[PDB]
Order: C-alpha cells, then structure tokens, then sequence
C-alpha cells in the first residue's frame, strides 16, 4: 500500500524509465529522419 | 626602409591586390581551403 519509503522508489524509478523510453523513441526517430536526409547523387552538383 | 625606392610602388601594389580580391583569395587558400576542418561543410553533412 502506501509505504512512503518504497513508494517514492517506485515513483522515481518510473520517472527514470519514462525519460529513457522517451529518449529511445526520440533518438530512433532521428535515425530514420537522417536516413532519409541522405540524398543519392542525382546530379553533378550533388558531388 | 625609410625613404626607399620600393616604398610607393609596394604600397600601391598592396592596394591593387586587395581590390582585385587577390588578398582575400590568398587567405581563403591557406586558412579555409587548405584547412583540415570544413566548418560550413561539417554543418552541411546531414549524416551523423
């Protein structure tokens, strides 16, 4: 129940994992965004 | 040297070189072109 001791532990640990999974999601979005940014050499100006 | 013959000639030469953008060109050649760190190129590199 409301065991304040281990209670804040579950809360802080939750806030901890929240940040991590958010970071993973954000970063993973960037790896696909940049993956598209890489434009193939279509013309000479690209070289 | 004070009161030299090359005095005036060289002076004008420097002004001529700058107006022809030759001075700016030289700097770009040894500072950025010959450089090892493309700053505007590292920001243009959308792959990192």
């Amino acid at each position: 129940p409301r065991s304040l001791s281990g209670r804040i532990v579950g809360g802080v640990w939750w806030f901890f994992t929240l940040i991590i999974i958010s970071s993973y999601t954000a970063n993973l979005a960037a790896f696909l965004t940049v993956e598209r940014m890489v434009s193939p050499i279509e013309s000479a100006e690209d070289l | 040297p004070k009161g030299s013959s090359l005095g005036t000639p060289v002076n004008l030469a420097v002004l001529k070189l700058s107006e022809q953008g030759l001075l700016d060109k030289l700097k770009n050649k040894w500072w950025y072109d010959k450089g090892e760190c493309g700053a505007k190129d590292s920001g243009s590199k959308e792959k990192t």
